[PDB]
């Protein structure tokens, strides 16, 4: 667990539609919502190429070793029925190990990746803002619709407003 | 001024299975055990064979409800049930093994034993438990044999079939058990009956013998079948004076098939490589549910209803 | 001004084995192979027969072992070692077969044959080597059929058993082969036998051979049962010279049961569902190296001493 | 692995029977507590793998006899089958355990990081870590500031501004 | 002033398969299924015994080129294609559970039977099939018995073999199908021919199958081998008429030992532990992909070329 | 995936053979290059026991139920067929699954390996560095090669440049 999702965000948003991973903001033109496509299509790569692992298909041809139509002596039979029940017994656990193994390992990269997002954005925004515990940043400098966007677009530049939001940090 | 950092969630969002929890809600999953089939046999792109009436075994002593299945070739062979192995009551030994045999064959040919017989021997006793178009007949491989004059000694004869091929084939022949000494008398005379067999891998000696049995299609008396295969440039002779079910035609089994037994209708539009009785399987998932019975190239049966698989993260409601 | 965040640890913590790791030390943990059974066979809540010394095979035939085990409902069934299935020297074709049907069986129901005999034959006869009550009896449920003026020919006799019931019965007969030919003139007849048994579904012909035999249980002859299953409304036919070791009553397998093979001693307070030829086993770990060998609802067999489960943070102590 | 046990922390805590997790005061006038839901967070995951573990039972009945001899071909097959049904069920058996408990271990620790990341966040501005799992808090803090912090309801804003000239000199 | 943290990366770099990703590339990694297998039977360390051209058979019952193979100790039985069973014509009944019992053995031991034959008797009796130093010959551990004058018939014969060792004796015999009456009437005379075996558990009839004219034909003179295994303390009674090829030896297996059935060179300087039919397999991988049919210890055979396991991080290149 | 690599790290380092993990220093001195061996070590140990886990297995004695030189019956030898493929078909499931769950784990620790040393170093350094977000933290004082070499060792104290550092942040 990497303590992001279902941590310390409080919830999901139903309204993000288009993403799995996202920004909403607020300044004083309004408040919007944005998601990231880098990070959802890293998670989302990393779920298609789990199921092409499952539907790999493996041609081994069997045939038939215990008959439909007629008596099949008592012995060979509960060798068979002993085999038989034995390999199922073996695949149901196989089966239900591999979904419960992928599954926790799905749910944690899922959580790594809303992290992964979290700290590039924190180490981009660098001592402009600070971390408001419920996964928002506060923000020292005023930022606009362009602004934001420049914080999304991973060019946000720290330095442009270092000297004001310092100013507004210590006071 | 501030920006936030968050997640998408569902209204309703699937349960499936983790290491530690059972009851986790994720936002998408899919299904990895597959729970439906093809109530048909999947016949496109293979040469096959349904044989309805036709027992595999019927095959090759020739019972009436096979003569449109005697020689063939295929790459799947299918068994119906209640498919007919024989017309007279009998008994056919190691009969699963020759069963099997014949369901991993890919073809089916036949080769004239050349068998004649002198002028005591009636070469052509039938049976209306053999019916053949409105008339008594018999197996249509094999020939039945009985004195010509009633009640006289069955002459000694010896008959040799060589098999002149590159390949191995399956003779087959019957020992006639009858149902009263009256009958046996009748047939082959009050002479003590052999019969005995044998090839450079054979060799065995079978007595008729005479009790009182049920009737099954009308007849108290038995058929017992026999097989061996016969090398190629090697010979089989028959030694016997009563009682022989010798064969006509010899068998030969070709290449290889897979064998299906089933209760499904063919179709021979769709595809498919996974089969079981209930006809086919066409899926890509690992895992099934449907037969713990299959055949061809099938996902692995397990015991379980449904295992789900997360598509996506927690789901954490707003 | 400090604030401090940590973990516990424990004064000795259990090591455990990890994917990158044997010995880590761990604040607890939980062995996942159970390793201890119990050396009784628990049998609370089921209803069982311990057949002690009387052999499966011998609940059918009569030996007298098995004088109380000739009949019974049950849904376990625990067989001994050494346990007896012959007082008259002899052997079962067929025997593994047989013996896992009954021991796969919730029952055993006895049904009179009602075979008669006419004058010549004397069936009540009785051996050395099948005691009760201190002298000479036979097996309960086949009776010996020879002549009663000894030496002369044991007459052609017909008997029929009809299965007039809905489910199928088992029937068992023995064919006799004599120590010599004095023995077999006098209890038979000078005449060649023959003894030929035939169902719907069944069809077989002996005949007794007499040889020279080491002697068991003083005895060189030597009794060698048959079996087979005759299903409802069928018919069963014993047509038969001398040599036949009839039957008098067949026997009918009802239900399921589990069957086990052990000589630990019953112990009905403590219950299970997991058994083998030592005790017991109860448990809820999923893995056992008690027995590769088990029956009913065991835990797997792992060929490992133990498996340590993490069941808490590593150790880190000061 | 996530740095905090067997990493950045130097050593677990014998004195805390308490709970899994916890907190140790420095401050005039005081000095230990076991944090609830992160130990709870870590228990019910430990108890959701066992009792995965003991999930169940197929029947299966004898196919080899006892007491008696049974062909020698047959038994050959079946000496074969059983034997490499075990082969599987040791190797499934030490596979299970093995990544259980990489995965137990690097849990536990997850879950310490996840209590020493929420507390870092919301002292905030007022304290820096010195690297071995504390907090220097640059102001003063009662026992009931310190229960607070405990608590998840401190208030960084009631100390910014002293707390930051004081990290400033 | 700067500080950077950074990992390593490699110029050129394996690629590797993951849960998420089949194409994953990394800086090292290494095979976990092993393709490459040793072309000699590696046998450093192990008492052995390479056959050649005697078949373990024909170790029993003598045939001439097991005549340096009818006694051994080994822990290792090393079986070659095209080996000799038999210098005459016939074969062994269920010969495939004994050559298994051979192959799991740990060697052979010969014990004198001690049988001895009236003047009737002729017991020297050899064949131009099997030939010894350029001379009419026979299976070294059995006898062929005929009428001493020819024509009369055989003596009623008994022989008894007493296992008086700790152990289990395997005894082997023949039973002769004549090629013609006429061939029969001069070694056994015209008596109907009985052969009977038996100890305290076995008992069996054998009759002689006698051929037809022709001497080409499937039905010509052959010897046909039986066996059974003798518990100690026991002794085993043959009771015959003529046709019984007598053993002059019965067998002791002892010990265990492993039987490699294979093509290979024999290789004595190198050690091995797992052998298949092309060779031995040497490594310390889980899982190989040369043979599905293995013996002894060896690593699982899986149907993959290649599973590479990673052993270092990423590899991202600059 | 804890993000260090392949991730906020741009990409890895052909020129450090010494080791897993290491350090590139820039001062007024001159670039240096040196790896770090607490760090390289506990994550090879790590791989070498997993590789001794692989090989450390010891085997079952099997003998042969088929029969190479001769013809084995029919019904059996089919039971024997269809007994050794879904035998081979489980082991190609479960080498398949081992070498794909191990590899994931190899990855994504080294990932966690890299992480911690970063961390470790972010702490020490403490208030008198800051990071860029692409792996490095600009001082914010003069750093001796002395000095660079105390934060290598866990030897730099910050105490004693944190009057100095504070007042280059904060101008
Ligand atoms: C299994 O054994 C059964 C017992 O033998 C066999 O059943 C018998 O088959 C014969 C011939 O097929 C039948 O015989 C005839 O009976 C009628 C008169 O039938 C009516 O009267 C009798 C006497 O009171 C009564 O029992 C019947 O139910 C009828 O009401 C005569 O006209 C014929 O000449 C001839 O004698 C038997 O009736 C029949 N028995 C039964 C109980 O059905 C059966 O065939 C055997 N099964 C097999 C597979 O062979
Ligand atoms: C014909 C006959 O047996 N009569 C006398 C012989 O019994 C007796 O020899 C002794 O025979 C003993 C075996 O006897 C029984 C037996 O218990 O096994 C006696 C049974 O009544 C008889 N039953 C039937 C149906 O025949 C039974 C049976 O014949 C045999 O089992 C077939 O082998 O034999 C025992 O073997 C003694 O060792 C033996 O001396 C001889 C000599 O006293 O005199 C006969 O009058
Ligand atoms: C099958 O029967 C044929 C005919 O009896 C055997 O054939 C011949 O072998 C003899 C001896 O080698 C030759 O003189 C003949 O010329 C062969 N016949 C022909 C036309 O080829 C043959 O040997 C028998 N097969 C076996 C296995 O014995
Ligand atoms: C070869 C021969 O004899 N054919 C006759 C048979 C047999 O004699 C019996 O089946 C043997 O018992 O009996 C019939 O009644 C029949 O079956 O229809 C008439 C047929 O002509
Ligand atoms: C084998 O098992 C199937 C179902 O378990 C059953 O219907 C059949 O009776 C059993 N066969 C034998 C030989 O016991
Ligand atoms: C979840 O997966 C199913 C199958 O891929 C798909 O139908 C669905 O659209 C996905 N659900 C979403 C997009 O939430
Ligand atoms: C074997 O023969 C010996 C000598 O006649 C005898 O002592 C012994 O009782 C016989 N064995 C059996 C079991 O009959």
């Amino acid at each position: 667990l990497f303590g992001a999702i279902a941590g310390f965000l409080e919830n999901g948003w139903e309204g993000m539609v288009d993403g799995w991973y996202g920004f909403r903001h607020q300044n004083a033109q309004g408040t919007g919502q944005a998601a990231d496509y880098k990070s959802t299509q890293a998670a989302i790569d990393q779920i298609t190429g789990k199921l092409n692992r499952l539907v790999e298909k493996t041609n081994t041809e069997f045939e038939s070793i215990e008959s439909e139509f007629s008596e099949i002596e008592h012995q060979i039979g509960n060798v068979i029925n002993w085999t038989k029940d034995s390999i199922t017994d073996i695949w149901t656990y196989q089966a239900e190990l591999l979904v419960a193994m992928e599954n926790q390992h799905t749910i944690d990269m899922a959580d790594s990746e809303m992290l992964n997002l979290y700290e590039r954005v924190r180490k981009q925004l660098r001592q402009n803002a600070e971390e408001d515990g419920k996964g928002c940043f506060e923000i020292y400098h005023a930022c606009d619709d362009s602004c934001m966007e420049s914080i999304r677009n991973n060019t946000y530049d720290h330095s442009q407003y270092r000297e004001e939001a310092l100013l507004n940090r210590l006071n | 001024d501030k920006i936030c950092l968050g997640h998408h969630a569902v209204a309703n969002g699937t349960i499936v299975k983790t290491l530690t929890n059972e009851q986790e809600e994720v936002t998408n999953a899919t299904e990895t055990v597959e729970s439906t089939g093809i109530n048909r046999l999947c016949m496109k792109g293979r040469k096959h064979k349904d044989l309805g009436n036709c027992h595999p075994i019927g095959m090759l002593i020739g019972t009436p409800a096979c003569d449109l299945h005697l020689t063939g070739m295929w790459d799947t062979l299918i068994e119906r049930e209640n498919a007919i192995a024989y017309c007279y009551p009998g008994a056919t030994v190691n009969v699963e093994a020759l069963r099997q045999k014949i369901m991993e064959s890919g073809g089916i040919n036949k080769i004239s034993t050349g068998f004649t017989y002198g002028s005591s021997i009636n070469s052509a006793g039938t049976t209306r438990a053999c019916m053949r178009n409105g008339g008594n007949s018999f197996y249509a491989e094999l020939k039945w044999l009985v004195s010509k004059s009633k009640g006289q000694n069955f002459p000694q004869t010896t008959n040799t079939y060589r098999n002149t091929d590159t390949a191995e084939h399956l003779i087959m022949w019957g020992i006639h058990h009858p149902s009263s000494t009256q009958e046996k008398n009748t047939l082959y005379g009050t002479q003590s009956l052999s019969i005995s067999v044998g090839s450079s891998t054979y060799r065995n000696n079978f007595v008729p013998v005479v009790g009182a049995r049920p009737q099954v299609n009308g007849l108290s008396s038995r058929i017992d079948f026999h097989w061996t295969l016969v090398q190629p440039g090697d010979n089989i002779t028959f030694s016997h004076n009563g009682g022989l079910i010798a064969p006509s035609r010899v068998s030969k089994l070709i290449g290889r098939g897979l064998g299906i037994q089933s209760d499904a209708p063919i179709d021979n539009n769709c595809e498919s490589k996974c089969f079981w009785r209930g006809g086919s399987i066409n899926t890509r998932l690992p895992f099934q549910n449907l037969s713990p019975r299959t055949v061809g190239q099938c996902p692995k049966y397990v015991n379980r209803r449904s295992l789900m698989l997360a598509t996506g993260m927690r789901n954490v409601p707003e």
